[PDB]
């Protein structure tokens, strides 16, 4: 698959996030328990709640589509559908809202992705969510200064940075440590205090953020200068316009 | 012979049924099984005799939490259901040999009613079904128990609710798949105002049958609305065939190839490859390491793309066994395929747009609800001309119990009555059979 | 001794009420009236300020060739010129409508099920109280989640709030009492038991949106505004994502699945959304009126408080403005709530019934209708014949038709305990009155009256309905003055005689048992009087945001 | 020289507008804000007086971890906190809607034909003047025929009146000038000539009912109230029987045959009668705004005054209250009328077009759409990238999307002289923006946006319509913020560039050219500023009939 | 020709289109009938009246046999005539929306 037109680093990074064969760079190590804590849906060691019985306990209708489509493990188990939500700074965060939703539906099964300007969300069965969330938190989807895990009070994508280079957060979920140069997650994604903070590692330096970003800007690579990407968007406009009138 | 196109028609197990069927043999204007389904939906009513009896015994009539103390009437309606139903049928029918059907269900707790076609042949619209049914049952109950003049108005309230003070039959103990004509968003919309949950109920959660029923209703509405007249007729017919009728087994085969491990994006890749293999699209221009696709047949590209969209829904929402993400699939299937190809997405962006608003109004405070409460007449989901709602029906068919406002919650009376009708429950079978029967008349 | 209307007639006229002759033409026209003099002076001032002629007594015909009468508000000692009872000039009447229009009832039952079953979280009296603190901040128009939100000024929206009620006393006792409509405090014991049993363990919100918003907007705003702020408060109080798939379930519950509108929407010729007067059924209007919980040993008082509520809303505001406008229909309505006239006639009928049958003990049949409605009609008409001042007071035949038939129909319902035979009695009254005086009402008054007898007991699609379920959109009733509020009274009548806690919807009855309303629904006529005296303080004013 | 928004950025923040970094968290939360402080204190007072908690800053999350910004009202030197631009808190905004809601246009052409042909009476300028004197007494709610009428207090209804206009100058001069909207006074010469030619010998009434009535009732009251008092005044002034068969012709003419509503009725899901915001087509909104007749040498100013008009009405009042409610949508709308932002981008675009093509001189085709909409979109988005303070100001993507696309769409229409290609440019803008920033608006922002390109030039039943005829009930447009007021601007744009006197209805244009209106439609943004400062005096208050 | 579309006294300056519809009524009506009919020689009728100033249209019964109600009559007729006029004069994509407004009015805003 070709994913996205364009000849910039931005366009290539958009392609790489979509391509499931592209191995995302792992930037940090996070324990299984700490993923659960950040998500804030259950305590470590708590059984997964259920919304319906396991599929093997139910009588499903005779249905070739059901037969052909393998359920994800959390669907087999009857897990709740829960979420993880991220905000990405316009100051060169690696991932950005539509890039995430496009990538998520190329890489992940059984996914409900939503894109907004200040927030981007995935909802799926809880145990599968935990697996996906490890990848979203440990890899180059995430930078701890320019991205935030936020289930509410999302303001900040469009704000100026603080003196440490950190994005604004009304609830200050992620704290930069001047003594280490590392960011700690001190609250879960809904803003409740964690017992023990989670190390998120060092923010990416300016050169690396530029290398990895998926936003176009005049002080990076401008969209207007990715003429092949622009051409394709204008083509889609024209073809949609003509199609609505006649074929 | 308006159009040259032929399709191969399959069943819901992926077996070829009839090869080389002229496209117009599936048109709502030509196919006798689509006619039968639409006329059946116009004329069929569910009657909740248990509900009428309980409303009367408690004087709980006229809407939520309503009650009139002192008006209670204790009538053995369910126990006398056979006599009441027979008396009602005598009033409903035009002649003894006509197509009136009155069938008791649930030991007399429910009745299936199909009002005779002859009443609709001299009617402007479809409201004769609930209104003839309601007055026949009101009169049959009154006559069964010799209810007095002084009390009979309670029987009326128990059957039809607060109408005519309310515009709707508020609190009624009868139901139809259609809703009242006043609630149409536009002239020609009546076949679109059928809740997704009602389609999934009638089809017993069989995913391909739900998709078929929804597509038949939506595309038939497109004819009534005039959208499928002249320039756009073939586009609508091809969408009915490929998206809703599994033409050429394209939906089924995409699902088969992507069901074990696939994603929306893997379905897209396979659909683009298939469109290239079949000559529907071809490379038009080469950019820098990027192929721009073109087509000489936009309607056929749209139909292939719509089959892919249906298969992507089945793969994505099927894998979760959870319907909510259909709004996301409908959005990003289309967004991704345009940047994959350089060609417009399904319905020239109108599925994508419907999906944006549907996603918002299924994940926000402002309105909407879960997928099952939508329909082609809903302000959120009316915009695509038949290409979005059938996917919602597939997704709700695949839901294993994640929804609060499920078909069990919203559509139980519809389920019990309308699933009894073979052509409502298994419409794909009947439409395919009728297409085959008329193939040489096209 | 005296009929109940005698004091009012003696206040209006120099003559004793029995006298047949008087003097006209030498009263000074408009100059006899303090209020018309105020208007003449104000019209001159207005016209000069704006440069366009306005009120001018010399236009058209010269008012005040006869006495321009004071009216007693019935059950009060307040006497006012009729212009003080025009809804435009009476802030109490405008607030009564605003308090209905801005109310919706919204269950928490489905919502709590979403929290427990879909989110997997607990609902307890503590979480409910937390939610109620949150929604009482958010409902008037203030923020709970986002940064950089702008908000309504609290003092402009001081009248908006959310309370709850439930039939479970133990649960009600655990929620902060600031937020609870206490059924055991507000209703007498037997009524409280009935209402609690109807609600059961259900928990229901009564939401009141700001009057200033209702006035800027319309009634169909109310359930939307309610749902938005319920939605935000559920997010905040129960730790959802702020916008996940479950959020849509709360929306659909609050807007559709567990909402009770005051009024249903209207057909296109009279197009209006929910929570407009024409959508409010007669049984709901009776239940909105709170006379039933304070005056329950006097069924006539309860029924006539309902008639006052409905004659003002339905004739003055609804038919006289929403459906027409201009000078409008003040005195078509005041006939039903002034001078103690309807009171005299209805007390007569109640006494007749009590003595002959006993309340609620007559056969529910046409024999009872013919007896009671005929007797009461003849009594009321005889009063107009014996007291020429009474006839000159209620000078329009429509007014008289409404008053006499209201007494006749309420009295019939007191006898049978059934509103439908009360309605039959209303129509019989009309027919007898028409033949007695060779006149009835205005040109179009008896459209519904002549369809009436046949439609009382019909069962046909757009004809048959229990009276409680009928309202201003019942086809025959959709156009004409001098009926709707009186029908609300007849709906109330058998229930008042029976001692029932409500007429048609127990949730609506409990929702208006609330001392935080602006208008006092326990004493509708008293409030009308207060507004007539320019002593009522409404909500919704803009003084704080305008110059001094 | 400097961008037009620079001064506002420098007023908001200590940093230079290009600076990427700031300081958060140490501002005192809500205590940084005079307005929030007022609200905290008011909430204490409200809760204490009523016994129910209300506004409380500590509910939910803590506002003001960033700067709570002042906003400049564009074209003014007035800076206010955003709360002062909430419609609840702004009496100018409320009165703007009341002045629209309470207006209907009613011909006299059929009426005068009834008088001449059916009654056999003459109509002259003198009989028209006598009728106008009569209807200016009657319209606010005063009587002309019957004895013992009760009436509205003239001072409460001082804002209600009837004027006329005609294209025939010599006839206009013969009607008393107190009642005439003088087209030659109010419009520049070329616009006046166009308007007079459209009206011709027709004679039209502009009726304004009382704001107090509109607020008590609804929009669908207006044409009914109008008709009742027209009817009474035709009876009085032309000597009819007071209720004969011909009377019904006047009713049908005033209610149906020659009425022009501001808004048409809405379908059931969003049920509303006439004269509600959703029924007002975009071309009518442009014509209501009176910037066209005062700022006609500046097409940008005219178009952006229409955008302000529409963003406030359609987003704040209609979508943010009638269709939702709560805190609502102030800043979704203020983005289009504050900080001179939209003005900078739109002047850029107008200058681009004037230099490349000349206004109205570009080919009306897709080549021109691609050129102009792309250039203007890239300019707007670059401003957010070059000025971090600008991006923090218009912090929501939807705000940015609406502002950039409004500039792109207006500019395209300035080039082509056709609103339809303007609309195509709006959608193209959205597509480019979304790819540039990998984001656009809120979850549901681009429903219409993705349907948009295909539906611009469609001819199908519920898809095809010239932009001027579209409105808030066009299917794709019925739900979402950040589009409807901007579309009214794009509808105005080609007509402002062309110098046309109106966009879609010349009668509506003339009807709002009236100095006796309360709100000043010639300077909408100035009026919003006056209301934000608490300096606007609305109609409809009840101070006269309430305690002092 | 006047750009007077969309309701009483409405007009869009600059949108006028000078099309000889009545002079070309036979061609336009034939083209509309081809779109309105379901099959050749069905019960579709399209008849010009008043020298081409008016047309009687009867939409085929088969359309109503698969419809809920009766709105197919105006809707099918309207779109056929819109399309037939556009095709007769080769009205551009940019202008064709005016033909739609001239036939069906302010729908769907009204
Ligand atoms: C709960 C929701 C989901 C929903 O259905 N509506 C919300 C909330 C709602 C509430 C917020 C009031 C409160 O805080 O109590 C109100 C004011 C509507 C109402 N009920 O009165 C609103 N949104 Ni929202 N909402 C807005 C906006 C937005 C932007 C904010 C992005 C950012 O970076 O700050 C995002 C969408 C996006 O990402 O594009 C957004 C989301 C959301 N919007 C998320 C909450 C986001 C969060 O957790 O912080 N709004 C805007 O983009 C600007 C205008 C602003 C609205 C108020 C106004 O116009 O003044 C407000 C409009
Ligand atoms: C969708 C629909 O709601 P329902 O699905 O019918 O509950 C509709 N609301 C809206 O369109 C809300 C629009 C204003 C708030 C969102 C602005 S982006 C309405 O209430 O009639
Ligand atoms: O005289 S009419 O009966 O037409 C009207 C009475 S207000
Ligand atoms: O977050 S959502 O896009 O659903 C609402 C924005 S106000
Ligand atoms: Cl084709
Ligand atoms: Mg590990
Ligand atoms: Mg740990
Ligand atoms: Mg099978
Ligand atoms: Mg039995
Ligand atoms: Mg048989
Ligand atoms: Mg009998
Ligand atoms: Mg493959
Ligand atoms: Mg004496
Ligand atoms: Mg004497
Ligand atoms: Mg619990
Ligand atoms: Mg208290
Ligand atoms: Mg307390
Ligand atoms: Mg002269
Ligand atoms: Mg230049
Ligand atoms: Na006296
Ligand atoms: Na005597
Ligand atoms: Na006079
Ligand atoms: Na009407
Ligand atoms: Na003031
Ligand atoms: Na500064
Ligand atoms: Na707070
Ligand atoms: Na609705
Ligand atoms: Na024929
Ligand atoms: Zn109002």
């Amino acid at each position: 698959a070709q994913y996205y037109p364009g000849t910039t680093k931005v366009a290539q990074n958009r392609r790489n996030f979509c391509n499931p064969e592209y191995e995302l760079e792992k930037l940090r190590e996070i324990s299984d328990e700490d993923v659960v804590k950040i998500l804030g849906h259950r305590a470590p060691g708590e059984e997964y709640p259920s919304v319906h019985p396991p599929l093997e306990e139910m009588d499903e209708p005779e249905d070739a589509i059901r037969e052909m489509v393998e359920p994800i493990d959390g669907a087999k188990a009857g897990d709740r559908v829960r979420y993880i939500q991220f905000t990405d700074s316009m100051y060169f965060a690696p991932a950005q809202p539509y890039v995430r939703s496009r990538a998520y539906l190329c890489r992940y099964r059984g996914a409900d992705a939503g894109t907004l300007s200040g927030r981007q969300i995935i909802e799926t069965r809880e145990r599968d969510l935990e697996k996906i969330s490890k990848e979203l938190l440990e890899t180059e989807f995430f930078d701890p200064a320019r991205s935030g895990v936020r289930g509410k009070s999302v303001h900040g994508h469009s704000l100026r940075l603080d003196e440490d280079g950190m994005m604004f957060d009304m609830l200050r979920r992620q704290i930069y440590n001047k003594d280490t140069g590392r960011v700690e997650m001190v609250k879960n994604q809904i803003g409740d205090e964690l017992d023990e903070p989670v190390d998120l590692g060092e923010p990416l330096d300016e050169e690396t953020l530029m290398e990895k970003t998926t936003i176009y800007r005049v002080d990076g690579e401008a969209y207007r200068d990715d003429v092949e990407a622009v051409e394709i968007m204008q083509r889609i406009h024209v073809l949609r316009s003509q199609g609505g009138f006649n074929l | 012979a308006k159009f040259e196109d032929k399709v191969d028609l399959y069943d819901d197990r992926g077996n070829l049924v009839e090869e080389q069927v002229p496209l117009e043999a599936l048109s709502p204007l030509r196919n006798p099984a689509i006619k039968s389904i639409v006329q059946g939906i116009k004329r069929t009513v569910a009657v909740n005799l248990e509900g009428i009896e309980n409303a009367l015994k408690t004087a709980k009539v006229g809407g939520p939490a309503c009650k009139i103390m002192g008006r209670e009437l204790d009538l053995d309606i369910v126990g006398n259901a056979e006599s009441i139903a027979a008396a009602a049928k005598e009033m409903i029918q035009v002649t003894e040999d006509d197509d009136t059907n009155v069938e008791l269900l649930g030991g007399g707790k429910r009745a299936l009613v199909q009002v005779p076609s002859a009443r609709f042949d001299v009617a402007a619209e479809y409201s004769a079904a609930p209104l003839v049914t309601a007055t026949a049952f009101v009169q049959a109950i009154i006559n069964e128990f010799d209810v007095s003049m002084y009390d009979a108005n309670m029987v009326k309230a128990a059957v039809l609710g607060r109408y005519p003070q309310s515009v709707e039959y508020m609190g009624a103990n009868i139901a139809t798949m259609l809703d009242i004509p006043q609630k149409l968003e536009g002239p020609g919309y009546a076949l679109r105002n059928i809740m997704v949950n009602h389609v999934v109920a009638a089809t017993l959660k069989n995913t391909l049958q739900a998709a078929a029923l929804s597509t038949i209703l939506e595309q038939t509405a497109m004819f009534e609305m005039g959208d499928a007249v002249g320039a756009f007729e073939r586009m609508h017919l091809l969408g009915l065939a490929y998206q809703g009728m599994n033409a050429d087994n394209l939906v089924f085969d995409l699902v088969k190839a992507n069901g074990k491990e696939g994603t929306v994006g893997s379905v897209i890749a396979d659909l683009v490859e298939r469109a290239l293999e079949d000559g529907v699209i071809k490379v038009e221009k080469e950019l820098t390491d990027y192929k721009v696709y073109g087509t000489d047949d936009l309607a056929m590209w749209n139909a292939y793309a719509a089959a892919g969209l249906m298969a992507a829904t089945m793969v994505n929402q099927g894998a979760a066994r959870a319907a909510q993400g259909v709004s996301s699939t409908l959005l990003y299937y289309n967004d991704l395929i345009e940047f994959e190809t350089g060609l417009p997405s399904v319905d020239f962006g109108k599925v994508e747009g419907t999906a944006v608003g549907f996603s918002f109004f299924s994940h926000s405070i402002y309105g909407g609800g879960g997928p099952g409460i939508f329909n082609g007449n809903h302000i959120v989901t009316r915009h695509s001309k038949g290409f979005a709602i059938p996917c919602v029906a597939a997704a709700m068919a695949l839901d294993a119990g994640t929804q609060m406002f499920s078909p069990e919650a919203t559509s139980g009376l519809i389920k019990e009555v309308f699933s009894q009708v073979d052509e409502f429950r298994e419409p794909l079978k009947y439409v395919v059979e009728a297409a085959a029967e008329i193939k040489n008349e096209i | 001794a005296d009929k109940l209307f005698i004091n009012a007639l003696k206040k209006k006229f120099e003559e004793s009420p029995e006298e047949k002759k008087t003097t006209f033409y030498t009263l000074g026209g408009w100059k006899q009236s303090e209020r018309k003099t105020e208007f003449v002076n104000a019209g001159k001032e207005v016209a000069a300020k704006r440069g366009i002629p306005q009120y001018n007594p010399d236009i058209g015909t010269p008012l005040g060739q006869r006495v321009l009468m004071p009216y007693q508000v019935s059950t009060t000692d307040t006497y006012v010129e009729g212009d003080d009872l025009h809804f435009v000039n009476n802030a109490a009447m405008q607030q009564m409508w605003d308090d209905i229009r801005r109310t919706v009832i919204v269950g928490l039952n489905h919502a709590h099920a979403v929290i427990e079953k879909r989110l997997g979280k607990e609902v307890t009296p503590e979480t409910i109280t937390h939610y109620l603190e949150t929604v009482n901040h958010a409902m008037p128009g203030a923020a709970v989640v986002q940064e950089h939100m702008v908000e309504t000024h609290p003092a402009l929206v001081a009248d908006s709030y959310v309370k709850v009620f439930t039939g479970n006393d133990e649960i009600a006792d655990e929620i902060d009492p600031a937020f609870v409509i206490d059924i055991n405090k507000q209703f007498p014991e037997d009524q409280a038991e009935t209402l609690k049993a109807e609600v059961g363990d259900g928990i229901w919100q009564v939401v009141r949106i700001p009057t200033i918003v209702s006035r800027t907007c319309d009634g169909a705003t109310t359930s939307r505004w309610s749902a938005m702020q319920i939605g935000m408060s559920m997010i905040s109080a129960y730790k959802q994502a702020a916008g996940e798939a479950a959020t849509g379930d709360f929306a659909y519950a609050a807007k559709h699945a567990e909402v009770i509108h005051m009024g249903t929407y209207l057909p296109v010729r009279r197009a209006r959304g929910e929570n407009e007067p024409g959508g409010v059924p007669f049984g709901y209007l009776a239940d909105i009126c709170q006379s039933s919980r304070v005056n329950y040993e006097d069924p006539v008082r309860v029924s006539l408080d309902v008639v006052a509520t409905g004659a003002m809303l339905y004739d003055q505001i609804w038919l006289g403005s929403y459906m027409s406008g201009g000078v409008g229909f003040t005195q078509y309505a005041t006939a039903a709530y002034t001078d103690n006239i309807l009171d005299d006639f209805t007390y007569f009928g109640k006494e007749y019934v009590e003595d002959k049958y006993g309340l609620c003990e007559a056969p529910n049949n046409m024999d009872t209708v013919l007896d009671v409605a005929t007797e009461v009609t003849f009594y009321g008409l005889e009063q107009y014949e014996e007291y020429p001042a009474l006839l000159e007071d209620q000078f329009g035949g429509s007014q008289r038709a409404a008053v006499v038939a209201a007494a006749a129909g309420c009295s019939t319902a007191f006898a049978t305990g059934n509103a439908q035979t009360g309605l039959s009695g209303w129509y019989l009254s009309m027919y007898l009155h028409k033949e007695q005086h060779s006149r009835l009402g205005f040109y179009g008054y008896d459209l519904q009256d002549q369809c009436g007898a046949s439609n009382v007991f019909s069962i046909r699609g757009d004809e048959g309905l229990p009276l409680e379920l009928r309202g201003p959109n019942y086809p025959n009733y959709a156009m004409n003055v001098g009926h709707q509020g009186e029908y609300a009274g007849i709906s109330q009548a058998p229930h008042a005689a029976r001692g029932d806690a409500f007429v048609f919807n127990p949730l609506v009855k409990i929702a208006f048992a609330d001392d935080n309303l602006v208008f006092d629904f326990t004493n509708v006529r008293g409030e009308f009087a207060k507004g007539a005296l320019r002593e009522f303080e409404p909500a919704g004013e803009r003084a704080l945001i305008t110059p001094a």
